[PDB]
RNA sequence: CACGGACCAAGGAGUCUAACGUCUAUGCGAGUGUUUGGGUGUAAAACCCAUACGCGUAAUGAAAGUGAACGUAGGUUGGGGCCUCGCAAGAGGUGCACAAUCGACCGAUCCUGAUGUCUUCGGAUGGAUUUGAGUAAGAGCAUAGCUGUUGGGACCCGAAAG
RNA sequence: GUCGAAUUUGGGUAUAGGGGCGAAAGACUAAUCGAACCAUCUAGUAGCUGGUUCCUGCCGAAGUUUCCCUCAGGAUAGCAGAAGCUCGUAUCAGUUUUAUGAGGUAAAGCGAAUGAUUAGAGGUUCCGGGGUCGAAAUGACCUUGACCUAUUCUCAAACUUUAAAUAUGUAAGAAGUCCUUGUUACUUAAUUGAACGUGGACAUUUGAAUGAAGAGCUUUUAGUGGGCCAUUUUUGGUAAGCAGAACUGGCGAUGCGGGAUGAACCGAACGUAGAGUUAAGGUGCCGGAAUACACGCUCAUCAGACACCACAAAAGGUGUUAG
RNA sequence: GUGAUUUCUGCCCAGUGCUCUGAAUGUCAAAGUGAAGAAAUUCAACCAAGCGCGGGUAAACGGCGGGAGUAACUAUGACU
RNA sequence: GAAGACAUUGUCAGGUGGGGAGUUUGGCUGGGGCGGCACAUCUGUUAAACGAUAACGCAGAUGUCCUAAGGGGGGCUCAUGGAGAACAGAAAUCUCCAGUAGAACAAAAGGGUAAAAGCCCCCUUGAUUUUGAUUUUCAGUGUGAAUACAAACCAUGAAAGUGUGGCCUAUCGAUCCUUUAGUCCCUCGGAAUUUGAGGCUAGAGGUGCCAGAAAAGUUACCACAGGGAUAACUGGCUUGUGGCAGUCAAGCGUUCAUAGCGACAUUGCUUUUUGAUUCUUCGAUGUCGGCUCUUCCUAUCAUACCGAAGCAGAAUUCGGUAA
RNA sequence: GGUUGCGGCCAUAUCUACCAGAAAGCACCGUUUCCCGUCCGAUCAACUGUAGUUAAGCUGGUAAGAGCCUGACCGAGUAGUGUAGUGGGUGACCAUACGCGAAACUCAGGUGCUGCAAUCU
């Protein structure tokens, strides 16, 4: 009948690589997991200890407990209509920092370091990102540059 | 119409026999095709009439129980013969060569007031237990077996090499030299520390010294058996012999 | 009598009527299932700041 | 399968709370011992007219019961049970498995 | 081209009782409930009353049993209001209800065992990723109504049988 | 048909309902027989069929999950109504940008790993996996075969270097940043770290867009648990108005205008009326509206006429028209 | 149970039934007897019928196949 | 007269007993049966690049085995190929070079691993004790399984370490009842002691229909509640099949593709055959054939008029208008 | 800049072929009483840095080399896909509108980079 195990329908999944075979290198246990750090989860398929289950693949979650092998991490998972909060022990292999949280850590020390030069200078500090805008008129130099003339091409077959 | 020949053992060593046993007789001369399955096989008879000639030839040489089903094809109007397609579905008795048996108390009383505790010898056309410490021999129709069937103890799958020492017969033979008393000892515990463990056989004449021999070991066995459950464990042997080689 | 077995149609437009809503996740978060070792001195670390301001400051 | 005839393991027997040697042998079940309270009110219901009054067990699949081994302390004998898996075969002591032979 | 309906009048189908659940109205409030019964009566009404009983105010244990403040009845985070300041905007003090969290208290389990001791009884004190329908300045009882649940012939009509 | 006998018949008289009687049909026993008639327990039980009595107002479903001797039914979760409570710009969204992850499907690849399938000829201790007899083991017989023994061709839902579109996870700051020093039985060689803190600094651009007929939480119960269709992706099947899935939209509950007619198609969703403009669709007449305007094509002794849609193909023509 | 007469009614006692003037220690309840125990009780021995073994039975129910060989071949409704 | 402490009668016990009574006789399902288990599960694929996702879809597996095939450390390197060696060859043992894993890892398939998770030695019991939190199927209940810690005691290693069973994904079970272990603790309610029985905490005996009933048939003598949710007669959808028509022209017709037969490829029609489906009717459409009687279609057997022939006449064959 | 121990990123570092390498460091190379491991002091142990050498290891250089890694108005806005029509077609499918956008190839270039401590005419 059907099949429902507990790692169905990973074969493309947990493969390791093509070219990335063997023991991880050891800055992967090297990294420094604090309480509330954001964190991305891809499941090595080399340690079969701690392993996630199939379904948090890709999710991203929160620190909050710290022991010896393993990170604590939150996963909010939908059923019915509702998000319930789950919670993860996951080894040091699988779990990855987030560089998108990462780059948000050093603009605020790009806010914060343009608030006091502002300050000093005295007036308009404008903080906000913007998104793109549409561009401005300007001049186009035919100096040295004639347009061009196209036409459509004909059928040919050349098969 | 189709015979569905079944039998619902994992390992079918009386199924085996009739696939050789249907060549010699050349019973299946009016086959279609034939099908495979899980526990047996399905044979298509062209005509209803050749279906029963091959249940006929069952009966006489393996104990087996059916019965019939038909279905509608065409539904014919003006003549009336409507066509049906029949299936006749035959099972083989679950018990083989030779499965270590243990007999119902009420089953066992009633014929030649036997031990419950026997083997299969003759798996011809109705089943036959022997008593392997003394010698006896009880049938088993099928129509007394299929009205409250049970099932074998082990099967041809846990038995055990043993090393024969000497054969000590005490004398009294029904047909083959009964109950001759063999010491005897497994394969295993030879060249380790010695263990030794004296039986009664039946394999006593076509036995001798240093010949090994096949057999069932219960005393490393957690049986599960009902029937095994009401026995007296003080009397129940400790190694029973099958075949030799 | 067969019947249609399962379809997960009408599912979704079912589960949006309410609000998927996150569980809006409070200050100061439970410490079940923290390292025991770490909840058994966080306990006294609290219990003497807790002194620390009372004789300190009033 | 096999298990030796000595094992050491945990004790809690009030004196050691430690692992100590024990000897290791093998559960039975026991008599059905009578005057029972559920043979006492089985044996009061079955008299009468009526018959059967109880359920009578018939379907039974099963072919391996598990293995109980109680385990007594040598030195304050206080006993203990542990258990395994499902096994047909099942002996202790004995046979020594030997890797390389002819 | 599925079933009932020729026409007309009258009859005709979610009712009652016991014990209850949420909600709402009213009295009373650590209490509450006169009405089994007695007193009286313009008499199956009204009016009046003893003492017990009922749930409630302490849980927990399977039981023998024990049985709720280290403290402004605890700290932290918000929190409606009010107070102070301000011309306002705001800032600060206090923060009931409730929501989140770490503690303390009592019972069960588990562990340590002080003075003593009829030398085997007694369990002082301090514990633990455990546990309970617990305490932490009471909130219940009685009546009535909508609805809902169960047993009752239980929305009305209907078997073949025993 | 039979008609002098196992004949026909009156009155008397016996046998009673799991009992009678039977030259045997399950016949007969007061129009009742594979278990009579009457009353009672009795208003016997039903997941089964039919019925269910005034009006307006507001809101408004589901045929799906798990479990059941369960598949015509229940229990639970779902959607829904009502009662409200706390507060009132709180912080949220069937959505985009920005940053950053995860996947092996389309398409590519075989002159990159791997690669079937169609048929199958030999090799008597290069094995035996079985079956049968066996007063045994120098043991026989019967049989799948061991073994492909030089090759010859194929691509891919169960093959992979590379790898889209659509859909999917998280971040875009007050519960935040920085500075200073407090707590402990944790941790460190170490007042090193860890978590939580006192005090001080940083405000309306407080950290992208856009929106918010308020946001958040609780209680309580009705109905439902037979579904269906189409665009698109697909699976078994010769094929279906066939069986089975995926995503969204609708019918079921829904009128109205259009397709002559039609539950789904196109437009558009309804308090009662007046006026203006329109949607899809139409303008010879039935039929409200141009026998308009403009360039061409076709003559059919079965013309042709409007998506869904009520059907027609391969193959021929010195019929005509343009290349 | 067959269904006048004239004629015949073959072979099979094993399966299932029926019966036995047959052999006895396998099965075996209540009461009784024996031991252990403070007593409730626990264990053992003997243990009727039938069952089981052995004999009869088809005008009782009923059933009535196959195989290999035998002076070269052939192999039989024959000898084995 | 005959019999006689036996028979009979009275209670208890074993055997016999369809003569009689009571009841039962699974579920899924292209009608139901037969078979199968899609009924508890595991891998690949269907599956349409997160998750979820159906069919009696496809290729398959499990109810086991293991004191090592578990746990710790150390040393070493595999499949196969090349060249060498008395007996020695296709294959014994020995030797070197090449060797990205083409071998191995208890078993299905898919992952994974090379100074190892493989091979060979060494010591060993962490396959133990206390009990909670979390993940998977999910109602976020169970059962099974799995991860990460804490409080103890150990194993191995020089050590950092790892170890709560098999490298990972399957290998299994409630209440009641019997039984064991632990506390040697609690109760036997007038008060005691010893037996006995009853409790707390934790394992075992098992329900495979696997969230867990104690269960054989027939009805052609049949009964009731219902169902076109579900068969048997027609209708409708479909045309594999059957019928029938075109294209190519193989074989032929001595020597001649098409006067004429026409195998075989390929394009079609129709409902005169049969299947596939189950839309409509089971509170009934009177379900085969013949006799009688009218009308309609053309794919033309005969009649009328023509066309081609291998048509001299005669006799025929092919074909056109034609019902 | 060369070396050595210890690393990080793990083929631009590999593989194959030849050719060089002062100084110092590595590396082969001498032995067997002790420790220990072996059938064998070959590996591992131990002792001497003494007797000997850059021939190997190792490092560097070379190659229209194999591989590998970056770029490209290279292939290519092609393949494929989201959304829309009372668009075409008998069907198979193909155009257009608003959007996203590959791969194989071909060509051009490249052949390890660096952290800590120590040591050398």
């Amino acid at each position: 009948g059907k099949s429902h195990g507990y790692r169905s329908r990973t074969r493309y999944m947990f493969q390791r690589d093509f070219r990335k075979h063997g023991a991880v290198h050891l800055s992967t246990y090297l990294k420094v997991y604090k309480v509330g750090d954001i964190v991305d989860i891809k499941a090595n398929g080399s340690i079969q200890k701690g392993m996630p289950h199939k379904f948090y693949q890709g999710k991203t979650g929160v620190v909050y407990n710290v022991t010896k092998s393993s990170v604590g991490v939150i996963i909010n998972k939908m059923v019915g209509n509702r998000y319930l909060e789950k919670r993860l022990n996951l080894r040091v292999e699988h779990i990855k920092h987030s560089k998108c949280r990462q780059e948000f850590l050093e603009r605020v020390k790009a806010n914060a370091a343009k608030r006091a030069e502002a300050k000093a200078q005295g007036v308009a500090v404008q903080l906000k990102r913007q998104p793109a805008q549409p561009r401005e008129s300007r001049i186009v130099s035919t100096e040295g540059n004639v347009p061009q003339t196209l036409a459509p091409v004909p059928y040919e077959t050349f098969i | 119409a189709t015979v569905q020949i079944r039998q619902k053992v994992p390992h079918k060593r009386t199924f085996l026999f009739l696939e050789q046993l249907i060549l010699k007789h050349n019973a299946h001369v009016d086959t279609i095709s034939i099908s495979e399955a899980k526990d047996g096989l399905d044979f298509f008879y062209a005509q209803k009439n050749h279906a029963v000639k091959m249940i006929d030839f069952l009966n006489a040489v393996v104990p087996i129980k059916h019965k019939k089903s038909e279905e509608l094809i065409s539904q014919d109007t003006h003549t009336g013969a409507s066509t049906y397609k029949f299936s006749y579905s035959v099972e083989i008795v679950p018990i083989c060569k030779d499965d270590l048996v243990v007999l119902p108390k009420k089953l066992a009383k009633s014929m030649g007031n036997i031990s419950q505790f026997v083997l299969c010898s003759k798996i011809s056309n109705t089943v036959q237990f022997m008593d392997p410490t003394t010698l006896q021999t009880a049938d088993l129709s099928p129509s007394v077996y299929w009205r409250a069937p049970f099932n074998a103890l082990a099967d041809v799958t846990q038995l055990v090499e043993f090393i024969v020492l000497d054969v000590d017969s005490t004398g009294i033979s029904r047909g083959n030299r009964v109950l001759a008393d063999i010491t005897v000892a497994r394969t295993s515990d030879l060249g380790v520390n010695d263990q030794v463990y004296y039986v009664r056989s039946h394999l006593g004449g076509i036995c001798h010294a240093g010949d090994s021999v096949m057999g069932y070991f219960i005393a490393n066995s957690n049986y599960n058996s009902d029937l095994f459950d009401g026995l007296n464990i003080d009397y129940v042997p400790d190694v029973v012999l099958v075949k030799k080689l | 009598a067969k019947s249609k077995n399962h379809t997960a149609h009408n599912q979704t437009r079912k589960a949006h009527r309410n609000g998927i809503k996150k569980p809006k996740t409070y200050k100061y978060p439970s410490l079940k299932g923290v390292d025991p070792k770490f909840r058994r001195n966080h306990k006294h670390a609290l219990h003497g700041t807790a002194k620390a301001l009372a004789a300190a400051k009033k | 399968v096999n298990v030796p005839k000595t094992r050491k393991t945990y004790c809690k027997g009030k004196t050691c709370r430690k692992h100590t040697q024990h000897k290791v042998t093998q559960y039975k079940a026991g008599k059905a011992s009578l005057f029972a309270q559920g043979k006492r009110r089985y044996d009061r219901k079955q008299s009468g007219f009526g018959g059967q009054t109880k359920p009578v067990f018939h379907k039974k699949a099963k072919t391996t019961k598990k293995v109980v081994l109680r385990l007594e302390c040598v030195k304050c004998k206080t006993r203990a049970q542990l258990t395994l898996k499902r096994c047909k075969h099942f002996e202790l002591g004995g046979e020594k498995k030997q890797k390389g032979q002819a």
